[PDB]
């Protein structure tokens, strides 16, 4: 499937390329009018969680705040927020999830159109969802809530490098709000096993190879750039690292909180801001095949999830991971 | 493990940050060796722009950032690929997903 | 994979040395940031000497290239050992051996 | 065991320490006179053996030359010098391999003392073989062939360091040997196993762990140096590095000949070079288990060599390397 929905629903001559593009299609007005009206009611959807979640935040004690969730794709972020961010949780628990800024949150809807049934592909959705959470992402700028405070908001994106980082900084810095960032890392085996348990039926992202190993090196080799961001300015806000051990459990790994920095796994630290890269290297060639399943397994103790990561893997066994997560990544 | 705490904690980081930085200048360097040695078509923003879209949104205005980015990822990360063209591939799936 | 020759070969040594010269400056110094934060026992040589042989049967006769194998496997290859004497047992292995 | 047959088989007040020691029983003199003899018997062995060597490689036209067989333990130094240096091959074959310079050739009969079987274990008997390959060493330094040709000789050891590198140039130099110089490398894992495999009715070395990591930091480290020796004087002679890939196969990595120098392996080499240390790291504690059997063996094809790495671990499962050859070792 090819064409993207911005070129079916765009009205007009179309800029090519991207910036053109992209301005053009930032005017809601250049779309056919029920594409609009359904852009609309995302938008207003989208709204009314963020808002909960806000007012939620905001009853708990919670100042404005920008909450980022830094990591790569299948990482464990979400189980992180869960459970190292309680009064995000909280307010996560009103909305069943909803509310954060992210492009992925409108790709189910996008990819359905109203229509009862997913008939365009994830890929084919992307460019008008990122239209979408950056309008969201607008709209909230500025948002208040009902005492008038500024609207704490989730920002939870791959978040990798600099120029993202110094701009949600910039955006926090101009509307008051501190930066709580937790900056969440899993080997790149792991994530990408974490893509292929990822179900279609599900609205959780699976991109291919390239996207993944990518997003690896992006996020590990600008880290130490934004650990530097919260070292020079206690008062941006607090900074936590969770690396994984070898048994998958999550850890704690260095911290910037009310200006103190600290390491508490230094043997992480030192792998975790590194890309691990070699001149010729190929994950993206490795087989998976009973070993790599075997491997993975030993080190996976939860009988769910190794249950899981299992017949995930046995689906796409005697493939290379660069030809299964492609293989994944393509069904709707 | 011990937590590494105040000084030793600063002083960890501070040596951190040079060895990943002479890391990262390596992989670059002994990557255009082998690029030169296999005769990889060298990197052009330029030619590779004609053909995709590097911009983020137009979230990328600079060309320092921007063909920084492009041309280490085109050294480092994939060095089997040998033209531009297939590397716009590559860009352009990486700006089809989050 | 293809062979590097001539200047590439040349050019990718080159490289490689001053990479793998920032890895062993590196480890060093992360091991003694560590052994700080740990309170392992500071190296000293003299005192090792008291309680094993570090001479390679005679054939280390300098100080300069003695301290700094013996300083450096013990802080880089060993950062669990605490004591010179733990350490001590483990050069005594060392030379038992081939 | 404890006692060294240095201290055993001695005469008198035995300086303590390293030298002192070392010069004191350098003298043939200071051991009881049935040690002596021993002695003399090993000595005149080596030497028939080494002037055998000699004789063939110069028969088939080997200008004299220094051989020298540098790797870790257990990395297939043995293998390598068999199939990729023809001319020695031809001359180890008269010898069923005896005549190099390397004091492990003289543990078995130290450790036998002609009694018929084993009661000294090799750590009780390796300072007494260094002070018999010193000996030998010394005496084939300026050994002629029956032309009166200096005598081609093999030095068979781990040669990591760099003094020990420039004492041998230093030997080759004084005498006008050429240094034929190949350079094995293994994973340290590879060599952790090929120790265990190692039987102790056999006579190679089955030593614990420290010698074989502190080897493998040592022979990695310190390897570019080597190489450096050759790149900078071509008329020193030629170095050949041998490195493992992943289905266990020999590859040629690195090279310099007849003043060439070349890099046939890129990613090798990179790899080949480091140690790949980290702060805390500890392989030493890695438990055998059935999953480090089958990673293992998931990478050897061969049925004889996959059948023996497959005993030889199983034999020590559930301890962890270090404790697995510490008590390998430990047999006699």
């Amino acid at each position: 499937q090819r064409k993207g929905t911005d070129e079916i629903y765009g009205l007009g001559s179309l800029p090519s390329a991207g910036p053109g593009r992209w301005e053009y299609l930032a005017n809601p007005g250049n779309w056919h009018p029920e594409r609009r009206k359904l852009h609309e009611k995302l938008l207003d959807q989208a709204r009314s969680s963020a808002l909960t979640l806000a007012e939620s935040l905001e009853s708990d004690g919670c100042q404005p705040t920008l909450f980022a969730l830094r990591g790569n794709t299948a990482t464990g972020k979400t189980r992180i927020a869960t459970k190292k961010i309680p009064v995000l949780a909280a307010a996560l628990k009103k909305t069943a999830g909803k509310g954060c800024v992210n492009p992925d949150v409108f790709k189910s809807s996008l990819a359905k159109s109203e229509t009862g049934a997913k008939i365009f592909s994830s890929a084919q959705v992307h460019s008008e969802s990122s239209f979408l959470a950056d309008r969201f992402e607008g709209g909230l700028r500025s948002q208040k809530t009902g005492s008038g405070a500024i609207a704490s908001i989730v920002v939870d994106k791959r978040l990798s490098r600099e120029y993202e980082i110094d701009s949600y900084i910039q955006l926090a810095k101009e509307t008051g709000r501190k930066v709580e960032l937790c900056d969440i890392d899993a080997p790149l085996e792991n994530s990408l096993v974490g893509v292929l348990q990822r179900k279609p039926e599900g609205e959780d992202p699976r991109p291919p190879y390239p996207v993944v190993s990518s997003g690896f090196v992006a996020v590990r080799s600008n880290r130490m750039y934004v650990i530097d961001r919260f070292i020079a300015d206690p008062s941006l806000g607090n900074y936590r690292l969770f690396g994984t051990a070898e048994d998958g459990e999550k850890v704690m790994v260095a911290s910037v909180i009310g200006g103190e920095f600290s390491v508490e796994n230094a043997e992480l630290y030192e792998k975790i801001t590194s890309p691990q890269l070699s001149v010729t290297g190929d994950l993206a060639d490795k087989v998976i095949d009973k070993e790599l399943i075997d491997r993975l397994e030993n080190n996976i103790a939860d009988p769910e999830r190794a249950a899981k990561t299992r017949a995930a893997l046995e689906k796409y066994s005697g493939k290379s991971w660069s030809a299964a997560l492609a293989a994944h990544s393509e069904l709707i | 493990m011990k937590t590494l705490t105040g000084a030793d904690a600063l002083e960890f980081h501070k040596k951190l940050k040079e060895r990943n930085k002479a890391l990262h200048a390596s992989d670059l360097e002994l990557a255009l060796v082998h690029a030169d040695a296999v005769g990889k078509e060298r990197f052009d923003l330029e030619e590779l722009e004609k053909i995709c879209d590097t911009s983020d949104a137009g979230r990328l205005t600079d060309a320092k950032e921007r063909n920084d980015i492009y041309e280490r990822m085109y050294y480092v990360e994939y060095p089997n690929v040998m033209t531009l063209k297939e590397f716009a591939h590559i860009v352009e799936t990486l700006f089809s997903w989050s």
